[PDB]
């Protein structure tokens, strides 16, 4: 698998945090995948030519679509789903909530289970 | 007009100059996506672009079997031969 | 549609009919099964009864003979009262009378009208082969010497060349049928193989006899490779022939279509030159089968791969 | 027509695709062609409106009409504003046979306007007891036909074939004689008016306008502040008189971002709506306030379910582009900003100028979908209402109808699901002193709102 | 609140059905495995790797766009190679699928509705460390692209075609040559160019 | 308003349907597809390019032309090679069909009428840049012509034959050899002409 | 496919449209192709001798049948769509409607499709 590490990008400041040094501080295999995540889950797919089909959502796309509620968290879930699952660290995603706080405002919940988080069995013979 | 030979380099693929410029990185990752992947791919995706087209187009307008335009006039010019100039038309009224 | 027999029309109790045919097959083959009773069994049809099939041909759309042959086995079932009965042309006659025959150098073309001059077999003006065969002794059956002779005049740069009977012996060149049909309008289904199983792309000949002639005539090694054979054979004894057989040798391949058509193209026969898609193949082997529903089945090849392995 | 199979071809553009529009929305347009000093209804047609006032891209009148269309309006109500000094295009053409040449017959265009429309008539070389009277656009020719030479006849002729749209002819005097020939002579002394438009002109076109219904109102493409507030007036002045008029303004051109929020603060109210960013579209800029008219144009299509909140307008690129920070402080000053986003020029919340107070409730009422449906329930009923005032007797069983066919109309809107609850029941405490003349009721519902944003919280 | 949409691509149309799917939803679900009996011990279950395409059933009735539109509308769908996106709501499916069948069917009364009776099959598509190409590239382009003011021939190619580096297939229509100039780096706004397939 | 009209061509004949097609009407459509499995995958579905022979089903009755000459009429049908031309009304279906089975059942009450049921099967034409050919060819002519004044034979052989040089078929027939002068050229008004087949 | 172009004809006036230069006025592909649909409608079958089998309808004919007025809609549907078909440049067509405005003389819509019309799928590995 020889997945590797990144360095941290603060999405809350938007630029990469730095150590004293000057060089940018590095993070471990399981933070730069999490990093990666946030930015898959923030780039809307097929607009930002850099990148291939694969890569991207296309959250933004839904919400000016006309599908209910109930089909819009179908469609949230999918891309949702679908974005995050590319990666080959993932192994499943799931345990979606959805609250409509407001009228027409939404508030969803998800859960990514890693290859690590797997169970295994203990036999030898 | 003759069909122009490129050479092997100005045709060269985008992946292939972005797998050039990520064979030296070992420590970081490099997917789809990533910081390295952000910094590098604009740059193979222009070098491409650029290589593709301009330089081939430097190329065809370099010869006269390809060129045209002022291109193609300019190198008439090189052995003195110039173009047939337009002409308004004329005539009479009543 | 019409089975004349002697004086008869038994077309009024024919299950299905069957015309096959191979490019190396002993003689055009109708196989027709019939049902006998009491009316079909009064004319006691026999072995050596003479078989000629008739329908409208796709050619012309008229009544034309497509068979004339001779009943070679009738096989009876008594239990159900199904007669079947397995027609071959008269070739079939001269691949089981052997004879043997001391020629001189000379030509396929007149081997052919000698063994038809001394076995009374009626034959058409036959084509001039051109190829000049070296001196041989044949022992075996007359087929098989006029196959023998026609594959060492396809060596040596010579057309090939196929027999077949119809009413009197024709020597039928493969590349010159009449209509080249095109199979891909009613195109079943269709099986293009392709392979390097008797592919020659080099041959080092070693002739037993003199004009020491010896020599390798690679063609395409440095593509699929050296796949080398060894001619060893006494009929070459001269340079050139040596560098025609070579050269009528190269393949790169079994290259080959079955072919499955759901119409029955009345005319086609072994040999004949047939298009599918834009290409042009020579028909390796046609089966007919003159069911309730005409239907054709075909087996179709290159000229190299057919020239390599039937000569 | 003879019986038989008979055939033609259009363009797909020139289906009726009118058909399944919503939505009402007023102009005073400054026109080249077309009536003066009235309203005219157009069913969302380009032909209509090519017809009806041209295609001059210079005036306001096709270009803003151009707008609104693409905007998907059921119907615009456009007026001609003019400046006066209005004339049509004439000529008089006179006979041959007169030495003195007298004049036989006048022409005029069918509407005042400025644009060179000419006349062009040579001897028909088939017949000289004939000639052809070809009429042009300029350098175009527009229309041609050949008449008998006798006056009444060439004045029929000229006022009957299917393409004299643009011109009439008018007898002056009888002649036995044909006109001259003559080559391209221009309708002199008409004019459009369109020059020199005065502020006053602009009230003509509102008091006009009062008479008609319509969903919304917004200027012609002029940011002048004297023309803001005086339609501001008028649009308060209707409201109190029933008529809840929705208005788009822009800014002006050479107006910052803080020169945009400054007039978003000032004049806050929910039927007011500021653009706040310049665009381009066929390679042609677009100042705030023409935009604003896109603006109208769209939310009023939109109606009661549909919102413009995210919608995808057909500009092609906007000025200025503003960070997150400066959309914010444009959003939050009732400001209306367009914003490009990856080759889409989308509309951002829906806001309207109604933001400085939002003390309560008021929230919903600083979006101009809440209003649009606020103003149509209003004039819902009000239609109801003018059946019945004075017209019903006022008893128990009259007013439960009233109340039931409310309720109905509530129940069909329930239907489109655009209301998740609703109720209407008698007004207790002003039905305590209410008579013949009128009734009171009471009512409130829960408006279904257009997702705006979505909140994810990825637990790894 | 359960409701059908069949989101098609290839044809820009969201089908959402009138009317529900009558009596029931089913959807089964059977993992891929085959009995393998070894002497002196017997059956035992071996999993196979793969997932089974299994099918969403049922049948609905369309009531006086027309149902004889919408039943010639889903009749063209059938004959699609693309795959349709079946969203259903409240019993919580969604994902690419295709019709195997359909059917409609005219009652004695009731003439102008129309029983329909419909079945699709779960879709997937067959492609030839790094990231996993699991997304389906369900999207669909106009065969015929309006040059935008800041669009290279690359750009069209890689927004329009893929790799980026497609770009000469779209020049060498002739076409396109005629309406692009002889040199493809330079390229005007507003003239049509013509993607290729 | 629902109507069966059978148009047949190689006999002149257009037949409506007296009653209408009792119960219900149904017409089903289903893709050609075939399940590949692949190892470590699993089911996957391949679409089939052609398209499938669907058939149209139902049941009538015939009261008291009468349903004896009907039946037979249409018992005659049922061996034609040459295709019927089915349309139905209310339904909505229009095209070239071919009857694959046909019955019909005298009861014990209403021994006048015969009750019928009937299968159509869609029927399609084996031909065996330039325009398709995609029209049916189902157009008949009497197999013996009366020559107008304005004919000439390769006019005659274009209209009744096809390609137009087809006319020394025409000629070639003995009969027309002799009705028609030793000159083809020369032909006359009112004599019999037979075309071939 | 390599289709052509061709002159304009107006069908209004039935004569070709000529330039000043007097050269008759040449026409894109889809306008010689809508050129071509209309001329085809207009064209009766089997009845001009100068064009095969393929080339016309036979709207003309229908009109003296006797079918019912749903059947002759179909019939319409039916004779339109199998003649405009045989262009190769044809896709669909499709979308027809009816109106029987008076008594018995009918006003009838459709829609043609053309290859061009095709939308494409975005992809490559």
């Amino acid at each position: 698998l020889d997945l590797k590490g990144s360095f941290l990008f603060d999405f809350e400041k938007g630029e990469f945090v730095k150590n004293a040094d000057g060089t940018l501080k590095k993070c471990d295999k399981v933070q730069a995948y999490k990093q990666w995540c946030q930015k898959a889950i923030l780039t809307p797919r097929y607009k930002k030519a850099a990148y291939t089909n694969i890569y991207g959502s296309e959250i933004k796309d839904l919400i000016a679509s006309n599908l209910s509620q109930s089909a819009k968290e179908l469609e949230i879930t999918r891309l949702i789903k679908e974005t995050i699952l590319v990666h080959p660290y993932t192994k499943e995603v799931g345990e979606f909530s959805f609250n409509w706080l407001e009228n027409s405002r939404l508030v969803e919940y998800e859960f990514d289970v890693l290859t690590i988080d797997d169970e295994n069995i203990v036999i030898d013979g | 007009e003759r069909e122009l030979p490129i050479p092997v380099f100005l045709t060269e693929d985008e992946d292939s100059v972005h797998e050039r410029m990520l064979s030296n990185f070992q420590d970081v990752s490099t997917l789809e996506g990533d910081f390295i992947y952000d910094a590098t791919r604009p740059t193979a995706e222009q070098i491409a672009e650029l290589k593709q087209l301009g330089l081939q187009n430097n190329l065809k307008i370099a010869f006269p079997q390809t060129s045209y335009g002022t291109y193609l006039e300019w190198l008439g010019e090189c052995k003195g031969v110039f173009k047939n100039q337009p002409t308004k038309a004329t005539g009479v009224i009543t | 549609k019409i089975i004349l027999n002697g004086k008869y029309d038994i077309a009024n109790f024919n299950e299905g009919i069957t015309l096959s045919e191979a490019i190396d097959g002993v003689a055009y083959k109708m196989d027709v099964s019939l049902v006998e009773p009491k009316q079909l069994k009064d004319i006691n049809i026999k072995k050596g009864d003479k078989i000629i099939l008739i329908d409208i041909a796709y050619e012309s759309k008229k009544e034309e003979t497509i068979f004339d042959g001779v009943v070679w086995e009738t096989r009876r079932s008594e239990k159900s009262k199904k007669l079947t009965l397995s027609c071959r042309e008269r070739t079939v006659y001269m691949e089981e009378s052997e004879e043997q025959y001391q020629f001189k150098e000379n030509t396929a073309t007149q081997r052919i009208e000698y063994y038809c001059k001394q076995w009374n077999i009626p034959y058409y003006n036959l084509a001039n082969t051109g190829k000049k065969l070296a001196k041989v002794i044949h022992k075996t059956n007359i087929l098989d010497m006029i196959k023998k002779d026609l594959k060492e005049t396809a060596t040596k740069g010579g057309d090939l060349f196929r027999v077949r009977m119809d009413n009197k012996l024709k020597l039928f060149k493969l590349g010159t049928n009449a209509n080249v049909y095109k199979l891909d309008s009613i195109l079943e289904d269709a099986n293009f193989t392709s392979s390097f199983n008797d592919a020659v792309t080099s041959v080092k000949v070693l002739g037993k006899s003199k004009d020491p002639i010896i020599g390798t005539y690679k063609k395409d090694a440095d593509k699929f490779g050296t796949l080398q054979k060894i001619k060893q054979d006494e009929k070459i004894k001269n340079a050139k022939e040596a560098k025609k057989a070579a050269e009528a040798m190269f393949n790169s391949g079994e290259e080959t279509i079955s072919v499955d058509c759901a119409v029955d193209i009345n005319r086609i026969r072994a040999g004949d030159k047939v298009s599918l898609k834009s290409k042009e193949y020579y028909v390796i082997d046609v089966t007919h089968t003159l069911d309730s529903r005409p239907k054709m089945k075909l087996n179709i090849g290159s000229l190299e791969y057919i020239r390599r392995k039937f000569y | 027509e003879i019986p038989g199979f008979y055939n033609r071809f259009k363009a797909q553009a020139e289906k009726a695709a009118a058909t399944g529009l919503k939505g009402r929305l007023a102009m005073p347009i400054r026109a080249n062609w077309g009536d003066v000093g009235k309203v005219v209804t157009i069913k969302n047609d380009l032909r209509q409106l090519k017809n009806l006032f041209g295609d001059d891209m210079n005036y306001s009148a096709f270009k803003l009409g151009k707008l609104a269309l693409l905007g998907n309006v059921k119907e615009l109500l456009l007026y001609r504003l003019v400046d006066g000094n209005q004339k049509k295009g004439t000529l008089t053409l006179k006979d041959t046979t007169e030495n003195s040449a007298k004049d036989v017959i006048k022409l005029e265009t069918k509407y005042p306007t400025a644009r060179n429309f000419n006349v062009t008539i040579k001897s028909n070389l088939v017949d000289s007891d004939k000639k052809d009277f070809i009429f042009f656009e300029n350098t175009k020719q527009l229309f041609s036909s050949s008449i008998k030479g006798t006056i009444d006849e060439i004045v029929l002729e000229i006022n009957s074939n299917l393409d004299n749209e643009y011109v009439i002819a008018t007898k002056v005097a009888d002649s036995d004689t044909i006109l001259a020939n003559v080559v391209n002579q221009a309708l002199e002394g008409g004019n459009d008016g369109c020059t020199s438009i005065t502020n006053e002109s602009y009230l003509k076109a509102l008091e006009e306008f009062e008479r008609y219904s319509f969903d919304s109102f917004v200027l012609d493409g002029v940011a002048d502040e004297a023309l803001q507030e005086t339609t501001k007036a008028w649009v308060a002045k209707n409201k109190e008189l029933g008529k809840d008029i929705l208005l788009f303004l822009g800014g002006k051109t050479e107006d910052n971002i803080k020169q945009i929020n400054d007039k978003s603060k000032s004049f806050n109210d929910e039927n007011i709506v500021n653009v706040g960013s310049s665009a381009y579209y066929e390679n042609i800029k677009y100042t705030p306030s023409e935009v604003a008219v896109y603006i109208a144009a769209l939310s009023v299509s939109k109606g009661i379910t549909g919102s413009i909140c995210n919608a995808k307008t057909i500009f092609e690129e906007v000025e200025p582009r503003l960070s997150q920070s400066e959309v914010k402080e444009c959003l939050k000053s009732g400001t209306l900003v367009l914003d490009f986003d990856d080759g889409d020029v989308i509309i951002v919340d829906d806001v309207n100028t109604f933001k400085k107070y939002v003390d309560d409730k008021n929230e919903a009422m600083g979006y101009i979908s809440n209003i649009m449906f606020i103003n149509t329930i209003n004039k819902d009923t009000s239609l109801k209402r003018k059946e019945f005032v004075g017209k019903i007797f006022n008893d128990a069983t009259g007013q439960t109808t009233v109340i039931c066919a409310l309720k109905k109309y509530f129940e069909e809107l329930m239907s489109q699901g655009i209301i998740s609850e609703f109720n209407v029941d008698i007004d207790t405490e002003l039905q305590a002193t209410a008579k013949a003349d009128e009734f009171y009721w009471k009512w409130d519902a829960v408006k279904v709102d257009v997702m705006k944003k979505i909140y994810g919280t990825g637990y790894l | 609140v359960i409701d059908i949409y069949l989101k098609n691509e290839k044809e820009k149309i969201d089908f959402h059905f009138p009317v529900n799917p009558q009596d029931s939803l089913s959807i089964k679900k059977e993992k891929r495995f085959e009995t393998v009996d070894i002497v002196n011990l017997g059956e035992f279950d071996i999993k196979k790797e793969g997932e089974k395409i299994r099918e969403i059933s049922f049948k609905t009735f369309l009531p006086n766009k027309n149902p004889i539109e919408v039943v010639a509308m889903l009749e063209k769908w059938v004959d699609q190679a693309e795959p349709l996106r079946l969203i259903i709501t409240g019993f919580g499916y969604n994902g690419l699928v295709t019709i195997s069948s359909f059917s409609n069917t005219q009652t004695a009364g009731r003439e102008e509705d129309r029983d329909i009776e419909i079945t699709f099959r779960t879709y997937r598509e067959l492609k030839i460390t790094d990231l996993k190409d699991n997304r389906p590239n369900t999207q669909t382009k106009s065969k015929i692209y309006t040059v935008k003011a800041s669009d290279t021939l690359y750009k069209i190619a890689k927004n329009l075609l893929g790799k980026g580096s497609r770009w000469p297939e779209i020049y060498n229509i002739p076409e396109n040559k005629k309406v692009i100039g002889k040199n493809p780096n330079i390229i005007k706004k507003g003239k049509l160019v013509i993607p290729s397939k």
